[PDB]
């Protein structure tokens, strides 16, 4: 919730996103659809920075951020590691369905 | 400091590659699960004496200590990890890069050209090592097409266009690993691993509700013994059996009438 | 002498090199949060380092009992050793 109410507002209806994430996609559209506001909010952040050294720092910032390609996404990053993830609920619903068949 | 860090640094680098000459799955060794005994004998309440109440407490204390020998071999297998790579920490190399601060010299000061690299390098370690090239889409490119669309009369769905040709480079997004783009690296999201569960999930729901409809089709009685209660009525023997249900399950069994 | 405990922490090894999930699950619990708390006192120590404002109010405790040295009631620049040679100078000769 605190990852998405920058984006989709307050409501931001929490339980559709945990139900179904957002595709890298989404992730997308959803990073270019207030990279205008960003982009003013990083120049007016860095007119009102105390120090030419602030000022490169967040408009640096706001540079390696709002580009869309420099979202991390752990299942690329990572991909055992998330295919590891992934069996570690499918394994609590084998386990599941092994007691059903028991039964 | 300095050298406990750099020893806490050789230390985690030998924690990778010895984790990598075994070359065994990541979350493997931290999942106590598989540390766990599964073909242990598994005690049998029936030879316990238990009386009415006391069958959960002995089901509670089976698991329980089987999750604490679970748990406590996961530590003896951190306890040999952790030796093995004590001994591989000190022989090794120790050629990190360090941390990158401004250039302050004793009497000097420091330029905005080299706190602003600084700041470059920080900004840099904020890259992903591996990352998908999202195609975003230039204004240039966008409104190519959109004037192009606008000469064919189209202009009103040209947006719809041109965010068509976006997504249409979106989908087939190619991973981008150092500027190089590692060919034929399939990854699968996080998107489609929770439809995977959740297909996996509903199977074994259904799997569980049909379960349910033959045992309240053939002696629907059941229902009256709500389910978390239910194993606070056994015992050992049959005749140690709370009456609580017995006799209401005997007198629904018959029927209507 | 900040400029030198600072040059000491310009050589402090990258920790941000071993923040990525590879290092997180080869590792033991206890040598991972180990090192995030390394890394937690490296922040401490150079922002510590590099609070320059503070220099100014640390000459302040150096100031007044150097002053009341000076303030001598025999000279401003008496020491042990014109003492000394002034001791020697006064007992050797006569009385």
């Amino acid at each position: 919730k605190e990852e998405l109410k920058v984006i989709y507002g307050d409501n931001v209806d929490v339980k559709h996103f945990q139900a179904s994430p957002r595709t890298p996609v989404q992730q997308l559209f959803d990073s270019l659809k207030n990279a205008a506001a960003n982009k003013e909010r990083a120049a007016k952040e860095a007119a009102a920075a105390a120090s030419p050294y602030l000022a490169y720092a967040v408009t640096k910032k706001q540079e390696v951020q709002a580009d869309p390609s420099n979202i991390p996404f752990d299942e690329v990053l990572y991909p055992q590691l998330s295919e590891e993830l992934l069996e570690l609920e499918l394994s609590d619903i084998r386990e599941d369905e092994i007691a059903l068949e028991k039964a | 400091k300095k050298q406990a860090t750099e020893n806490l640094m050789k230390l985690l680098q030998a924690y990778k590659d010895i984790g990598d000459a075994k070359s065994e799955p990541l979350l493997k060794n931290h999942n106590p699960r598989t540390f766990e005994d599964r073909d242990y004998p598994v005690p049998d309440f029936r030879t316990q004496n238990l009386k009415a109440g006391d069958v959960p407490k002995f089901f509670d204390t089976v698991i329980s200590t089987r999750a604490s020998a679970a748990i406590a071999s996961k530590d003896k297998f951190w306890a040999g990890r952790k030796t093995e790579a004590e001994a591989a920490s000190a022989k090794a190399s120790a050629a990190f890069p360090r941390v990158a601060v401004p250039e302050w010299k004793k009497g000097k000061t420091v330029s905005i050209e080299n706190l602003n690299t600084v700041t470059d390098k920080y900004a840099a370690a904020l890259v992903p090592k591996r990352k998908l090239a999202l195609p975003v889409l230039p204004e240039g490119v966008k409104k190519a097409v959109e004037d192009f669309a606008a000469s064919v009369g189209q202009a009103k769905n040209a947006s719809e266009v041109s965010e068509l040709l976006a997504k249409s480079l979106a989908e087939k997004a190619v991973v981008t690993e150092g500027g190089k783009v590692v060919e034929g690296f399939s990854y699968v999201s996080k998107a489609v691993a929770a439809k995977v569960i959740a297909t996996r999930r509903a199977e074994v729901h259904e799997r569980l509700l049909k379960l349910w409809a033959k045992r309240l089709l053939v002696s629907p009685e059941l229902a009256i013994v709500p389910l978390n209660e239910f194993d606070a009525q056994l015992a050992s023997k049959f005749e140690g059996i709370s009456p609580k249900y017995q006799e209401l399950l005997s007198a629904v069994a018959q029927g209507n009438k | 002498l900040s400029n030198e405990r600072y040059q000491l922490l310009s050589q402090w090894p990258d920790f941000t090199t071993m923040y990525g999930k590879d290092f997180y699950y080869r590792a033991h619990p206890e040598d991972l949060k180990k090192f995030y708390d390394a890394a937690d006192e490296y922040y401490k120590l150079y922002e510590t380092v590099t609070e320059f404002d503070s220099l100014s109010a640390l000459a302040s405790q150096v100031v007044p009992n150097y002053a009341a040295r000076r303030r001598s009631t025999v000279h401003p620049a008496i020491g042990s050793t014109v003492a000394d040679g002034a001791f020697t100078n006064f007992l050797l000769s006569k009385q």
